[PDB]
Order: structure tokens, then sequence, then C-alpha cells
């Protein structure tokens, strides 16, 4: 190790310092709450009548668990573009509202 | 220390800063040039009998 | 990692390595410039001995 | 529609710009000219919706 | 991974009184080491290996 | 966001503000998202 890291075939007496020392993990623990409740996005997506741009409406989704892979999945979504987190990865997340 | 300082806990970051050189490989000559010869300055003034 | 895409997350990490990098050299140097005046007054305390 | 669907409207002038996020609905007549212009649209006055 | 707060240590018991307002703990260099369990509520301590 | 700083048994005649620290506290957070420009305080 230390021949390597003085890039020379022969080390002079003396001391040298080499690699680090780590300790790997041992194994992984995945924390969530216990709901269950399926928000109700084909609700808001396949609405019989949408409001108008002026009089925009705003909806509560809350205490619910988010599924946008169902949401995805449909067809004729094209605009889908997304600035703080990327598109593919909002089922591995959460939101405060 | 070179890595845990700035990718600390982050294996894919350090991977990366691979690509930069080798910045801190100068950083442990630099620094360990300081901490030998603060020994020596003492083995001047006291060690003299 | 985990918030962005992995294509330009490479952009948003780099201004951030390099943020971290440069400190490390601003520290660096100021030691070399305090280990400067200490030995330049190792050298007067032994020369008083 | 094919015979003409007219419940989604839009706007043509307003008095002033907004803030991101504003919440009011004011349907209000908006004119153009110096001289106010009250009850029904009229001359440097329409109609804003 | 609680909550999605990615990283590695060892997870123990922290004797720190958060206020029902409160859910993450912070110290100098702004790194997450006390965060409490969404299923039980206890309040853990985060501290590296 | 709702701060509030109820001190009971505070023995001293009304006049004006007494001398102390106040640490508003979120009692309770409500996220609708309409914003509000004038109230009226209920009272018994
Ligand atoms: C959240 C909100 O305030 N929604 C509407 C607002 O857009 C409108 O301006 C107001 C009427 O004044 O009625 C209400
Ligand atoms: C959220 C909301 O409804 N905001 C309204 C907007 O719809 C309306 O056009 C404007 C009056 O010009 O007043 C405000």
């Amino acid at each position: 190790e230390t021949k390597c890291t003085l890039k020379s075939f022969t080390v002079e007496k003396g001391i040298y310092q080499t690699s680090n020392f780590r300790v790997q993990p041992t194994e992984s623990i995945v924390r969530f709450p216990n709901i269950t409740n399926l928000c109700p996005f084909d609700e808001v997506f396949n609405a019989t009548r949408f409001a108008s741009v002026y009089a925009w409406n705003r909806k509560r989704i809350s205490n619910c668990v988010a599924d946008y892979s169902v949401l995805y999945n449909l067809a004729p979504f094209f605009t889908f573009k997304c600035y703080g987190v990327s598109p593919t990865k909002l089922n591995d997340l959460c939101f405060t509202n | 220390d070179c890595t845990m300082y700035i990718c600390g806990d982050s294996t894919e970051c350090s991977n990366l800063l691979l690509q930069y050189g080798s910045f801190c490989t100068q950083l442990k000559r630099a620094l360990t040039g300081i901490a030998v010869e603060q020994d020596k300055n003492t083995q001047e003034v006291f060690a003299q009998v | 990692f985990s918030r962005l895409d992995k294509v330009e997350a490479e952009v948003q990490i780099d201004r951030l390595i390099t943020g971290r990098l440069q400190s490390l050299q601003t520290y660096v140097t100021q030691q070399l410039i305090r280990a400067a005046e200490i030995r330049a007054s190792a050298n007067l305390a032994a020369t008083k001995m | 529609k094919v015979s003409g669907n007219y419940n989604y409207l839009y706007r043509l002038f307003r008095k002033s710009n907004l803030k991101p996020f504003e919440r009011d609905i004011s349907t209000e007549i908006y004119q153009a000219g110096n001289k106010p212009c009250n009850g029904v649209a009229g001359f440097n006055c329409y109609f804003p919706l | 991974n609680f909550n999605g707060l990615k990283g590695t240590g060892v997870l123990t018991e922290s004797n720190k009184k958060f206020l029902p307002f409160q859910q993450f703990g912070r110290d100098i260099a702004d790194t997450t080491d006390a965060v409490r369990d969404p299923q039980t509520l206890e309040i853990l301590d985060i501290t590296p290996c | 966001k709702i701060y509030s700083k109820h001190t009971p048994i505070l023995v001293r005649e009304p006049e004006d503000l007494p001398q102390g620290f106040s640490a508003l506290e979120p009692l309770v957070d409500l996220p609708i998202g309409i914003n509000i420009t004038r109230f009226q305080t209920l009272l018994a």
C-alpha cells in the first residue's frame, strides 16, 4: 500500500501515511407513515368540467398516499416537465401539502 | 481529510471528485510539511545539551 | 441527488464541489503564512538562548 | 363545442399588475378615458370580460 | 431513510425536548442530527460512525 | 401560523406593559391559501 502511494519501488526508513479508515454500515432502515388513503388524482384529472382561467379553483390534497405511476400511464399527457423535482422521481419523496 | 469534509457519506460524490486531478494530494503534503516542522522548532530551542 | 435527474444534477453538484474546494485552499494558504511568522520567531528565541 | 362553448372567459384590460397567487375576481367596468365612466360601458370605457 | 433523510450513522436515543412544532434538529454545521420517527414519536439523535 | 403568549397569574396593575421576554410560539398551523387584509376580533 505504501509502495503504491509513494510511487516508488522501495521505501526508506520512516513513518508514512496511507489511506484513511472507515466503518461500513451494516444494514438499512426506512420509515414512512401508515395511512394508505390513495389520494384522488383521477377525481381532479378526469373531472367532467374544468374551471375558467380567471376563476381557477384551488383544491386540497392531504393525508393520503401519492401514486403518480398510474397518473403517468395515461397516453395523452404531453406537456409534462417539472422544475423542483425530476418528473421520474415523484414516487420516492414527501410533501407538506 | 480529503473527501469526508467535501463528500461525506456520499459514495457517488467521491467518484466525481477524482475528475478534479490531484488537489488534496497537495493538501496532505502541504499540511504534513507544517506539522513536521513544528517539532523541529522545539528541538532547536530546548535540545542543546 | 434524489431530487434532481442525474442528467443535469452534475451541473448543480459541480458548483458546490468547487465552492467547498476553494474554501480549503484559503485555509491552507493561511496556515503557510502563520507558520512563517512562528518559525521566524522561534529562531529569535533560539538565538536568545 | 360545435355549436360554440362560451362558458370560458378571459380579460383584455386591467387597471394594474397583480402579485403572484393573487385572490379576487372584481368584474367592475374598466375605463380608458380621463373622464369617469359609470353604469354601462360607453366611450373610452368597455366591458373587461 | 427517515422521511427522505438519506444518510449513514448509528441511531441512538436523545434527551433533548423538541417542541410540538419541532421535528428536525440541526447544529452549527447545518447538517441534520436529530429526527423523530413518524410511526412512534420518540426523539432520536444521529452521530456518524 | 398562530403565535399566542398567554400569561396567567400575573400580579400587577394594568397600567402599561410589564418587563420580560416574550417568545411567540406557533400553537397551530392551518394551510388554507387565502390572504386576509381585514378582520374583526370577536369578544364574548
